[PDB]
RNA sequence: AGGACCGAACCGACUAAUGUCGAAAAAUUAGCGGAUGACUUGUGGCUGGGGGUGAAAGGCCAAUCAAACCGGGAGAUAGCU
RNA sequence: GCUCGCCGGAAGACCAAGGGUUCCUGUCCAACGUUAAUCGGGGCAGGGUGAGUCGACCCCUAAGGCGAGGCCGAAAGGCGUAGUCGAUGGGAAACAGGUUAAUAUUCCUGUACUUGGUGUUACUGCGAAGGGGGGACGGAGAAGGCUAUGUUGGCCGGGCGACGGUUGUCCCGGUUUAAGCGUGUAGGCUGGUUUUCCAGGCAAAUCCGGAAAAUCAAGGCUGAGGCGUGAUGACGAGGCACUACGGUGCUGAAGCAACAAAUGCCCUGCUUCCAGGAAAAGCCUCUAAGCAUCAGGUAACAUCAAAUCGUACCCCAAACCGACACAGGUGGUCAGGUAGAGAAUACCAAGGCGCUUGAGAGAACUCGGGUGAAGGAACUAGGCAAAAUGGUGCCGUAACUUCGGGAGAAGGCACGCUGAUAUGUAGGUGAGGUCCCUCGCGGAUGGAGCUGAAAUCAGUCGAAGAUACCAGCUGGCUGCAACUGUUUAUUAAAAACACAGCACUGUGCAAACACGAAAGUGGACGUAUACGGUGUGACGCCUGCCCGGUGCCGGAAGGUUAAU
RNA sequence: AAUUCCUUGUCGGGUAAGUUCCGACCUGCACGAAUGGCGUAAUGAUGGCCAGGCUGUCUCCACCCGAGACUCAGUGAAAUUGAACUCGCUGUGAAGAUGCAGUGUACCCGCGGCAAGACGGAAAGACCCCGUGAACCUUUACUAUAGCUUGACACUGAACA
RNA sequence: CUUUAAUGUUUGAUGUUCUAACGUUGACCCGUAAUCCGGGUUGCGGACAGUGUCUGGUGGGUAGUUUGACUGGGGCGGUC
RNA sequence: CGCGGGGUGGAGCAGCCUGGUAGCUCGUCGGGCUCAUAACCCGAAGGUCGUCGGUUCAAAUCCGGCCCCCGCAACCA
C-alpha cells in the first residue's frame, strides 16, 4: 500500500513504502532457489559494458514458471511470496499432483484460490489458455512470443496487454508502451493484469537506498573533462554541442530501431 | 605510510611463477630470453 | 526505526606549530570529522595503455601519467647551446 | 644484587602473513653498532625444530583460471560444453600435569577419543555417474539463564614487628584441578501413529510431495550450564636434605561457601524489518541396471594402520615493508584491581623495558610548557593561536518550522566527609525447614545470610566537593549548497561531485547501447510500473515569448545525384 | 548580487570613526525561469559580519621550567668551491667594484652571535619571446577514416495479377 | 512526320501466393551422466533478412597535419 | 586617447554603393463632414543632405580635415 513515513531524521522524511501485510513472512520454498552471481556491468571480456551497475544486497534467483506447460491439472495457490528480482510478486502455487511451482501473481488474487491452465480452462484471473481461445478485447498479461517460447510481454508489476483484433491465424495486441503488434495466434498467455500496480509510488528517499538497490552514482557529462565525455569541457557550465551519449550518438530524439526482420509484425509504432 | 610492495608468496607465484610463465606463448618466449643470456634465478619460485 | 545524536577502537585529513641537507622522499604534537553504514577490513580473483578505472580531479594505474614501465626502431631529428 | 622511573586495551603474552637460523651454548672483538665494549640479532665452532587428534596434504565447492571435442579468427590466438583446478568457507578425532641451555596439545605420566583394512561371530536384502532430506546461512533489538574471571567470607599455614599503638572484629600468601564418559536440565522447535490411493520428483521407489480415512495424545528433535566421575592422582605455601652456591633430590597442609558478572556461551535461537539475505560433498534415506549359494550390510569383540611436509625464534617489530638497529605502515586472539558509564582516562598486577653517546655549564637566540600586575581584541588580512566552556540530576527554554525540530537553545541551582532515617534502606540474589510429588537437576512456601541504589535530616572541614586526569564556548543577521556522504595519495575538502525527486528521449526482445575483426557475453537468467542516454538536483510557488540560424523528427511532388 | 565597470553609487541601521556587513532605492555597463527562477526548517572542520565570555594576540614585556644551543670526551658528515697576500669611500667601467684611479683607514690569529653584501647556495627561468619544436584538447580548418546508412550484383527460387 | 492499334517478341516496375535455398538466441529426440555444438523430426519465417565486392551520404567517434613574415618586445592594427 | 559606422524637411528612417534625378510615415497649414473635438476625406507647403575645404562638366553621394554621436579595443609579465 501507499504507506507514509515520519520525518524523524533527514533522509527519512520523503520515504514512502509499498508495504504489504499479505506477503509470506517466512523464507522461500527451498527446491526453487538458485544462486545468481552478480557482476557490476561486466561482460566475459572483463570490461564494463553497461555503466552504473554494482553493489547491492545479495539475492537468490527464484525459479519461475513461464511456459506453464502442465495443463488440465487444477491447482490451488498456497501463499504469496516476495521476490527481489521482479517488480511483481510471485505466488507459490501447489499443483494437485504435488509439483510445487512458482508463477507470477496476477491482480488481487489471494492465497487459497484455485487456478488451472489448458484449453478447457475457464476465463478467470491467473488462468492460462491460448489466446485464440480468448475473447477479443479482454486484457491479458504474461504473453508468449512464439509457441513454447515462454511468455515475454507485460510481466512487470502492473503491466497488462489488451487483445485487439482477430486476424485469422494472427492476433493483435496493444502493448503497454502503446505500440500494437501482431503475434501468432497459437501462443498462450494468462488472464488478468499483473498485480502490485502500486509499485509506481515507491519512493526511495536517502541516496543510500539506490545503492543497496544495485545502482551506482551517475556522473553528468558536462561535469566530465572533454577528453572523456563528448560534452565535457567548459570554464564552468559551458555547453551548446547538440546533446549526445558518451559515444557521440545523438540522444534526445534519434530512432535507433532497425531490425528489418521484424517489421512484418509491428503494425503501428508506439504512441 | 603503507609502502608499495606488500609481501605475498602465493600471489607472487601465480603471477610470476614458472608454471605461470610456462603457461603462455609470451611467457615461454620470455624464458627463452633468460636462458640465452644465462641468468641463474630464471623464474622466481621456491 | 533511523545514510539519527555524544563518543573510544577503526577509517579519515580541516586548522596551527615543529620539520623542511627531517625521526620520515608528506610525519610528529595539540586540537578535528564520521564512527550501524553510500561504513570499514583480511584473503583471492577480474579489468590494462589513446587502453583500464573514475560519487569526475583530466585524478590513479608500483615514490613515475594531458597518455606507465622495459626492450627494440635508434647513433630518431635538433636552421639551437 | 639494592633502590628509582615508564607501559600496563600495552612499550605484555599467543598466531597468521612474511622473513629464513635472527633461537641456545662456548668462543673471539679486526669490520658492523652513529660512543667505549668483556656485550650483541656481529665473525667462528657446536647444538637445537619428534604429532592418527594443531595445521598443511586430502574430500568438496564460490569468485575466477584452464579447457577434449566445438564455434570463431590473416598466423599467433579468442570464448566456451563435458570436465578439472581454485580457499578467504563447509568436512573425523586430545585434554591435564611434569620435563630442556633452546622443543612440546608432538617427548614422559594418567586418562581418552576418531576414521578405515582384515578377521571371528550372532545375524540380515544389498546396490549408482541416479531421486529426496540434510548441509544451508541477512540486519537490528530485547532480555532470560549461565561461565570465564573477580570480590568477600570461612578454613589452613606464617607473623606479631627498626619510631608512638598492633592476640586482634589484627597483617601477608594459598585457598587449584581439563578433555572425555554418565546425567538430558534452564530454555527453544514441532502435535504425533497406522492404513489406502496417486496424472509429482528425465527411469524406479517401501523415501520425499500430495489426497483422504481412522486413531492417540503426547511423542519426538535440539540444547548452555550445574551435579557425579576422571581424581585416596596432580598442583600445592613453606620447610627438609645438598649447594657446582645458578639450582637440585625429597617432602608436602587447607583445598569450601556467598555474591557480582561479562561484548564470551545457550544463540549456525526468539521478536521484528526491509534492502529479502552461497555452492558442493561428507552424513541420512530410497530405489535402477545387476547379484542372490554368495557377495555386501548392521552390531559386539580381537588385531592392525593412520602415511608425507610444517613445527626453533621474530610476529604492532632492531629480524616484516619503509636504502639504515628509521618517532612511520602491518590482519585475528587473551585483555586483571581500585575509581569510573566505559575497551576513555589515572594509579597499579603478571610480565616487559629505561628508547646504543655521555659529563658539566645554566648566555643570547630557538623549540615544548607554567604563571602574570591594570586594561581586555587596541594585535591582525582574520580573535591565527591560546585561554575559556566541559559531568550527573532537577527546574526551566524563543524566533522560525516541513511540526520530528531549533535544543544540551539560553540560564540556573544542588554535589565532600560523618551519623541518623535504617546497630544498612528500597531493590536484587536466596540456604534451613515444612507441604506435595507425575521422584529429580522437581513444584510451592519460607525467610537466615550476602550484596546494596537513590534520598531527607543534622553536624563538620577548606578558599575551593563534577576539586586531580577526563570533560560543549554561547548567541544574533546573512550568501551559497538541501541534508549523511565523495573528491585533487604528496600545497586546493569547497559553493566542486554525487544524491533521492523531476522532465525529455531512445528501446516490443536475437531490445536499444556496450566490449569484441568473429564467435560470444553483459544488458537480463530482466522484458515498457523495464532498461539506456541526457539535463536540472530535497520540499514549497512556479517554469513566460521566439522554429529566423544549428540540430533533431515526419513528408513526398518535382529538380539534382552514385555505382550500373 | 558569488553578477554593478563608473563606485567607497544614494538613503537608513549598526560605529567616536564602517572601501566589509544588514535593510531598501532601480541608473540591471553586462540577472532571470530546468545550462532553472524566487524562497526555505534542519545540517556545514563553509564565506562575510556583530555582541557576550575569555584571555600575553596586544599595550609592553617580566620570571621560572625543561630539550638544544655553549665547554670537555668519543664518532663524524653536507650543499659549495678559477686562484687569492679577500677593507671604506668618490668616481670609472659590459652602465650597481674586495681586486681599476685617487684618497682615507687598518698590528697577526681565534671564539660566541647578527644577518647588509659577496648581483650568496639550490633548479641550462615555468613569466616573455623564438624555433617552418612536441604534446594532448577544440570546431560549421584540410585530407582521410571505424561505425551507421543507401543502392546495384552474387548468395538467390517458382507461379499468377 | 505526331502520337495512336492488336499479337508475338526483349525485359522492367511493383502487388499476391507458394517453398526448395537461407535464418530460427521455438518444440521434442540422439550423440550424452551436457543451459556448448552438431545431426534428425515438426512449427514459424522465407527469397525478404543477413553476409561479401562496388557505390552515394553521414561521419572530430578516430587519426595525421596546417594555421606566414616585418614589427623600435608579442598581440590587435596597418602592410607585403 | 586608437579602429569601425552614421549625421537627410519640425520627429524617426530611405536614396549614398556607380556623381546628375532627394522619398516614406508621422507632424503642420487651409477646406469639408459634426451642435464642437477626435476620427475620416480632399488639397498644398516644407530639406542648408553635420561644417569647411577638394576632384569634377557638375558633389547628399567619391577623397580629406575638424565637430558630434554610437559601438569595440585599450591586453601578457
Ligand atoms: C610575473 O608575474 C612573474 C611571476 C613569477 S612567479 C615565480 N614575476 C616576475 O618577477
Amino acid at each position: 500500500a501507499v504507506v507514509k513515513c515520519k520525518p524523524t531524521s533527514p533522509g527519512r522524511r520523503h520515504v514512502v513504502k509499498v508495504v504489504n501485510p499479505e506477503l509470506h513472512k517466512g523464507k522461500p520454498f527451498a527446491p526453487l532457489l538458485e544462486k545468481n552471481s552478480k557482476s557490476g556491468g561486466r561482460n566475459n571480456n572483463g570490461r564494463i559494458t553497461t555503466r552504473h551497475i554494482g553493489g547491492g544486497h545479495k539475492q537468490a534467483y527464484r525459479i519461475v514458471d513461464f511456459k506453464r506447460n502442465k495443463d488440465g491439472i487444477p491447482a490451488v495457490v498456497e501463499r504469496l511470496e516476495y521476490d527481489p528480482n521482479r517488480s511483481a510478486n510471485i505466488a507459490l502455487v501447489l499443483y494437485k499432483d504435488g509439483e510445487r511451482r512458482y508463477i507470477l501473481a496476477p491482480k488481487g488474487l489471494k492465497a487459497g484460490d484455485q487456478i488451472q491452465s489448458g484449453v478447457d480452462a475457464a476465463i478467470k484471473p491467473g488462468n492460462t489458455l491460448p489466446m485464440r481461445n480468448i475473447p477479443v478485447g479482454s486484457t491479458v498479461h504474461n504473453v508468449e512470443m512464439k509457441p513454447g517460447k515462454g511468455g515475454q510481454l507485460a510481466r512487470s508489476a502492473g503491466t497488462y496487454v489488451q487483445i485487439v483484433a482477430r486476424d485469422g491465424a494472427y492476433v493483435t495486441l496493444r502493448l503497454r508502451s502503446g505500440e500494437m503488434r501482431k503475434v501468432e495466434a497459437d501462443c498462450r498467455a494468462t488472464l488478468g493484469e499483473v498485480g502490485n500496480a502500486e509499485h509506481m509510488l515507491r519512493v526511495l528517499g536517502k541516496a543510500g537506498a539506490a545503492r543497496w538497490r544495485g545502482v551506482r552514482p551517475t556522473v553528468r557529462g558536462t561535469a566530465m573533462n572533454p577528453v572523456d565525455h563528448p560534452h565535457g569541457g567548459g570554464e564552468g557550465r559551458n555547453f551548446g554541442k547538440h546533446p549526445v551519449t558518451p559515444w557521440g550518438v545523438q540522444t534526445k530524439g534519434k530512432k535507433t530501431r532497425s531490425n528489418k526482420r521484424t517489421d512484418k509484425f509491428i503494425v503501428r509504432r508506439r504512441s | 605510510m603503507k609502502r608499495t610492495f606488500q609481501p605475498s608468496v602465493l600471489k607472487r607465484n601465480r603471477s610470476h611463477g614458472f608454471r605461470a610463465r610456462m603457461a603462455t606463448k609470451n611467457g615461454r618466449q620470455v624464458l627463452a630470453r633468460r636462458r640465452a643470456k644465462g641468468r641463474a634465478r630464471l623464474t622466481v619460485s621456491k
